[PDB]
């Protein structure tokens, strides 16, 4: 009867429907690799889907994906075993260069736009129109590290324009050069803005922007990158 | 075996039990001693519902079903065939549950993430220990929980429902409802809007973040934002499982009566309890 | 976090203005410093313009004319109005008058007034969802999501009380008078749990749920790498989307990207009043009994 008619027919439509969702998430990271990065041998039942193209805003071009995938920086990182499926142990300084829980991504090195084609983001010094209108302005708080101890002090916020709202922290360190914060990695207090990832003596690795009034995609992910490392990596160094 | 970029996050470290023992993984898979855990909590969960199959004398999903023991075994325990398979596989669930869940807790850790999404599961398990475990205990009997069969557990739903009359009335159970009804709405909406800007009109740029807030402004005057969506998104669904377990653990426990009934609280205030009138006067 | 710990402010955002007609957006509304914590402070502003206006008006009509029939059934005193507000229902005509415009008002006209009203408004406000998008060159997903919801709706109250020959299978505007006739409308087509179309809606909303919270609990996992601005993620992959794919990956062995999950996303939650609307649609035109239908398949 038709009932029976219109729930196999559903059946039938679900299922190409998966296999439609699955093959557009496919568009990246794919085809899979060997640790050694050679072409792994089974790709699993679902083909590449079709490339499709992007054409982003401001004339910075175009995107074709699926694509060439490539890391573009090095990786150092040494296997720990003799066969597929253990962990790759850091060759270096975990933190330093940018491996596991501080890994970055080779976003391109050009801030984000808003829709007018202005840097999404902004020191606030330089957003005119822009203040704190609810909670504790950190400004000025001195900045606490995991270990218990002052590593700077906040000297402005990097606000989001078009969103309206604070991203980053910029620091003053000892050295009277600064650094940016994610903002959602410290908590502000009425005293202090406390860092759980960071102990004071790490402060200084977190890398630097080129320019003093923006940041870049690139410098996001080497920054937001290493902040996070820190909860694995600064570890010893944290003690409450 | 590894997406494009997955290597360089295949780090040492993380895990909660047990150092580098299980800290390796199986094709995509982590598995983490919670890895093992899980397995073998579903292993033996599945040998025991086979076991139950084989003692009802039926291989057809459809059919099988295991019951927990009835209202007479009361908190204790009771035989294999008369109620203790569907305890200890019970047992085991909640085994594999909390496994599952201290395993994503691992994951998080490795990849240097928040905890949100094994939060969020938390409430998931919550709901499940509501209704084969603290609605139970509080009534009084094992008896009272939802046996594990594809029908037979609808069954249960709608027996456990209808009596208390129409469920509907349960207060608790209007607002779980509404969030359910208006986080799918949202789903809707989140999935939409991204997608309509990232796919743009036919030949026209990707569209920006700016064009989302623009566009819901036009539309209703008012735009959450796209950190908002997420933070609103996770809430509306915390909350409808949260309100479906508090519906729940109340009834039968500290209201037993037909639901309905319950609103004559309202309608009895003694100030319009006696005007004439309208559909109660 | 879940919260925001400082808010920071500045001139009103009157938004990107596309082909939009900017005579027809209102003004920037207040900001609410409350609502500054979940989201977006900024109230407004709104686009009119003539389907807004039409929409918004038929969308009033429609509660008025319902609100007038309570207040009648209220002895027009305000204390019962309020006692008795769940009560209260404005029922479709009898099964007497069939597809009859010719019901008495007290007798299920009322009823076909406010629908009508209600019509307008939804099908108005489904063109502006539309427009709205056009005007700003986007997709026009939000219209076509929209439009599930709209198919439930049109099945309950229109398509199936026209396929059945009478209004009097409709839905009443009423609180507890629609609970009533939903429960109803299982007893007297043999339990809706063996509407296999009802079955698989409530998966999906389920799903909902599951998704929503898997997707909302994942971005703020990643928020701390700029997670949430997810259309710049889908023009140059971040770390932020690589460590979302990969926690999947290595938790259920499979992932989506960036775009992926929102599509995910969509269909799992337009497939919930899809297939609903479906279930409901057979119930009674072409099946009168689910229990009987599932015994049989047929
Ligand atoms: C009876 C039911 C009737 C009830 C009415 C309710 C209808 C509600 C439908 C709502 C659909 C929501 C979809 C969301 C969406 O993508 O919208 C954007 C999508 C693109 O928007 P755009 O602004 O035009 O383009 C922007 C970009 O250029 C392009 O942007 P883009 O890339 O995002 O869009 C591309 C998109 C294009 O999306 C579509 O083309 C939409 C397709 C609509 C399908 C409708 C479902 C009907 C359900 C049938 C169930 C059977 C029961 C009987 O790709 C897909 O999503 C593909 C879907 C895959 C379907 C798989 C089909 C499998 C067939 C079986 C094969 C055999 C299997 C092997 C075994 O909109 C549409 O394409 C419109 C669809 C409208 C049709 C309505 C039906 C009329 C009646
Ligand atoms: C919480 C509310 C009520 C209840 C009311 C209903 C109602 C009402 C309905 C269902 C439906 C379903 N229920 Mg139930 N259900 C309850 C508790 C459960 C439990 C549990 C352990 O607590 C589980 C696992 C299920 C599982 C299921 C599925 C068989 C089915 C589709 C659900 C879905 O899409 O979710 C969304 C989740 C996903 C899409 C993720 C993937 C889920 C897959 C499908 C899980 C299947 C597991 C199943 C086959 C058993 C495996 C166990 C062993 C390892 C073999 N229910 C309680 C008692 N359930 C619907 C149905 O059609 O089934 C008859 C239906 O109409
Ligand atoms: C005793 C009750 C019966 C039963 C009878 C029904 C009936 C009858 C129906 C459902 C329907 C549904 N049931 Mg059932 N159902 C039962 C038990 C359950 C249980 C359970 C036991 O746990 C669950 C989880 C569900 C779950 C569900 C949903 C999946 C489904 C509706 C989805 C939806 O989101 O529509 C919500 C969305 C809409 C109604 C869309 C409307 C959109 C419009 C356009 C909104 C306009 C707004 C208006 C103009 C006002 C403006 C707003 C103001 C400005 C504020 N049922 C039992 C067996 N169920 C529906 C279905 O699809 O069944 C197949 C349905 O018709
Ligand atoms: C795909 C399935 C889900 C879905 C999707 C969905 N709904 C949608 C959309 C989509 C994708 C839209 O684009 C559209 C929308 O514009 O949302 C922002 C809509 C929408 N879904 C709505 C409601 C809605 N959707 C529902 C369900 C669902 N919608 C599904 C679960 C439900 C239910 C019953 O679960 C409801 C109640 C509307 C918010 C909006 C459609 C608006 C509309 O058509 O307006 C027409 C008429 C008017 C202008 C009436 C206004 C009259 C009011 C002023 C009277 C009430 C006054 C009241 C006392 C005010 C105070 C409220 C207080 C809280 C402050
Ligand atoms: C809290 C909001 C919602 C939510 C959220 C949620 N669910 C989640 C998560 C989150 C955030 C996860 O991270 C986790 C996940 O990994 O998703 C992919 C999960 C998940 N939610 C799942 C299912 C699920 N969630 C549901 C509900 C919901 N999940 C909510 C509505 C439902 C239903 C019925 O609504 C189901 C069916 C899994 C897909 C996944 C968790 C997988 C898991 O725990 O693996 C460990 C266990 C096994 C491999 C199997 C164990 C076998 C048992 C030992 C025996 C079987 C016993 C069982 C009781 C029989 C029941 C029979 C039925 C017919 C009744
Ligand atoms: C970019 O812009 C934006 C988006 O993006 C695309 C969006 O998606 C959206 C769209 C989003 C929305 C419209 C969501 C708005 C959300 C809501 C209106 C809330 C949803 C929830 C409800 C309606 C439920 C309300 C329930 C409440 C307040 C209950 C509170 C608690 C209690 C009463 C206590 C409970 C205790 C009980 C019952 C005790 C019982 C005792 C005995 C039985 C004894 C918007 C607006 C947006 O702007
Ligand atoms: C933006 O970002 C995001 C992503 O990507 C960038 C994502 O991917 C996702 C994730 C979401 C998706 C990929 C979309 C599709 C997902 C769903 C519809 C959710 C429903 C899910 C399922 C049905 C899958 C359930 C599967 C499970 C739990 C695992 C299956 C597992 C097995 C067969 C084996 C289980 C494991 C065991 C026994 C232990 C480990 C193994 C050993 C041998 C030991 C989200 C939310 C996201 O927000
Ligand atoms: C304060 O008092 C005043 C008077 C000021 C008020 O304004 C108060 C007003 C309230 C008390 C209002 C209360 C309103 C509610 C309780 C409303 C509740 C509504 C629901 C629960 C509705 C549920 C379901 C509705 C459905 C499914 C409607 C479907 C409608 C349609 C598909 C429309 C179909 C069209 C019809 C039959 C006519 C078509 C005719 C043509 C020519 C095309
Ligand atoms: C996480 C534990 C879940 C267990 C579910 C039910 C187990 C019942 C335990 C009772 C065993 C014996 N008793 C009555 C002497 O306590
Ligand atoms: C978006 C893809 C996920 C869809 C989930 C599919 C599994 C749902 C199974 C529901 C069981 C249903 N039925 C028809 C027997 O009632
Ligand atoms: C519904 C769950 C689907 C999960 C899909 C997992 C894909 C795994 C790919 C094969 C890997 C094989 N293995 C375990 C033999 O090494
Ligand atoms: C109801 C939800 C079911 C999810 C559908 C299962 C999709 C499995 C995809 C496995 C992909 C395998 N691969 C390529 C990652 O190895
Ligand atoms: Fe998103």
């Amino acid at each position: 009867d038709l009932a029976s008619l219109a729930i196999y027919s559903f059946w039938i439509f679900l299922a190409g429907l998966i296999y439609y969702l699955q093959t557009e998430n496919m568009r990246e990271g794919y085809p899979l690799e060997n640790e050694d990065g050679t072409p792994a041998a089974n790709q699993g039942p679902f083909p590449l889907p079709k490339p499709k193209t992007f054409i982003l805003p401001h004339g910075r071009g175009t995107l074709t994906v699926p694509g060439p995938e490539s890391e573009d920086r090095p990786i150092a990182l040494a296997r720990t075993a003799v066969s597929e499926g253990f962990p790759h142990a850091p060759t270096g300084d975990p933190m330093k260069d940018g491996v596991g829980p501080a890994s970055w991504v080779a976003r391109r090195d050009l801030p984000e736009l808003d829709g007018h084609g202005h840097n999404k983001i902004k020191p606030m010094k330089a957003a005119a129109g822009f203040h704190v209108s609810a909670g504790k302005n950190p400004i000025g708080l001195p900045v606490r590290g995991c270990d218990l101890e002052i590593a700077g002090k906040v000297v402005d916020i990097w606000v989001d324009i078009p969103e309206q709202m604070a991203r980053f922290l910029e620091v003053e360190l000892k050295d009277g050069s600064t650094r940016l914060l994610p903002m959602q990695m410290v908590k502000v207090q009425s005293n202090r803005v406390h860092v759980n990832a960071l102990s004071s003596d790490l402060f200084a690795g977190i890398p630097t922007i080129k320019s003093p009034t923006e940041v870049t995609l690139l410098e996001e992910d080497k920054i937001c990158g290493y902040v996070a490392g820190g909860l694995m990596y600064a570890a010893p160094k944290r003690k409450s | 075996a590894l997406l494009s970029f997955e290597r360089k996050y295949r780090v040492p470290g993380g895990t909660l039990v047990g150092g580098n023992l299980f800290d390796f993984w199986v094709g995509p898979f982590y598995v983490g001693f919670f890895g093992v855990a899980t397995f073998f909590f579903a292993a033996l969960g599945i040998i025991l519902i086979a076991w139950s199959a084989v003692l009802q004398g039926t291989w057809n999903p459809q059919l099988i079903s295991v019951y927990p023991p009835a209202l007479e075994y009361g908190l204790g325990g009771a035989p294999l065939a008369k109620g203790g398979l569907w305890q200890i596989i019970t047992i085991c669930a909640t085994g594999a549950f909390v496994s599952w869940a201290l395993r994503e807790v691992e994951i998080c850790r490795k990849l240097g993430i928040g905890y949100h999404i094994p939060f969020a599961f938390a409430f998931a398990i919550l709901a499940y220990l509501t209704l084969v475990l603290f609605r139970p205990v509080m009534m009084g009997a094992w008896g009272y929980a939802f046996p594990y069969g594809i029908w037979t557990h609808l069954d249960w739903v709608s027996n456990t429902g209808y009596t208390y009359g129409n469920f509907h009335y349960n207060p608790a159970h209007m607002i779980a409802i509404s969030f359910f009804f208006t986080n799918a709405l949202a789903l809707a909406l989140h999935g939409a809007l991204v997608l309509s800007a990232a796919n743009p009109e036919k030949g026209k740029e990707m569209r920006t973040p700016d064009h989302q807030d623009t566009f819901f402004r036009d539309l209703v005057g008012y735009s959450i934002g796209t950190f908002g969506i997420h933070r609103l998104g996770l809430l509306l669904s915390l909350s409808a499982v949260f309100f479906s377990a508090l519906c729940m653990i109340i009834t039968g426990t500290i209201w037993f009566d037909q639901w309905v009934d319950w609103w004559q609280w309202w309608v009895k205030l003694p100030w319009w309890a006696n005007i004439p009138g309208g559909i109660n006067g | 976090n879940i919260f925001s710990q400082v808010q920071v402010r500045g001139p009103a955002d009157l938004g990107m203005t596309e082909d939009v007609n900017l005579a027809n957006r209102s003004g920037v509304g207040p900001f609410s410093t409350l609502l500054g914590w979940f989201g977006n402070a900024q109230l407004g502003p709104i686009y009119l313009g003539s389907l807004g206006v039409l929409s918004l008006f038929s969308g009033l009509m429609w509660f008025f004319t319902i609100g007038i029939w309570f207040w009648y059934q209220a002895g027009w005193n305000p204390a019962v109005f309020l006692r008795d507000l769940f009560f209260f229902s404005l029922e479709p005509p009898a099964p007497e008058y069939g597809l009859s415009f010719a019901a008495p008002l007290k007798e299920g006209g009322l009823w076909l007034i406010a629908s009508f009203f209600m019509f307008v408004a939804v099908w108005s406000w489904w063109g502006r969802t539309y427009l709205r998008a056009q005007a700003l060159g986007m997709g026009k997903h939000t219209a076509w999501a929209f439009l599930s919801a709209i198919w439930l709706w049109m099945v309950l109250g229109f398509i199936r009380p026209i396929l059945m020959g009478s209004w009097s299978e409709a839905v009443p505007y009423g609180i507890f008078s629609h609970l009533d006739w939903t429960n109803n409308f299982s007893l007297v087509h043999g339990n809706l749990f063996y509407n296999p179309f009802h079955g698989l809606s409530i998966a999906f909303l389920y799903g909902s749920a599951l998704l929503f919270a898997m997707h909302g609990a994942t971005i703020l996992a990643v928020s701390r790498f700029g997670g949430e601005r997810e259309l710049e993620q889908i023009a140059d992959r971040g770390t932020a989307a690589e460590r979302a794919a990969l926690f999947w990956r290595w938790t259920m062995g499979f992932n989506a990207t960036m775009e992926g999950i929102h599509r995910w996303a969509i269909w799992m939650a337009v497939l919930v009043t899809l297939t609903g609307g479906i279930g409901i649609l057979l119930s009674g035109t072409v099946v009168d009994n689910w229990y009987v239908w599932g015994q049989n398949h047929g």
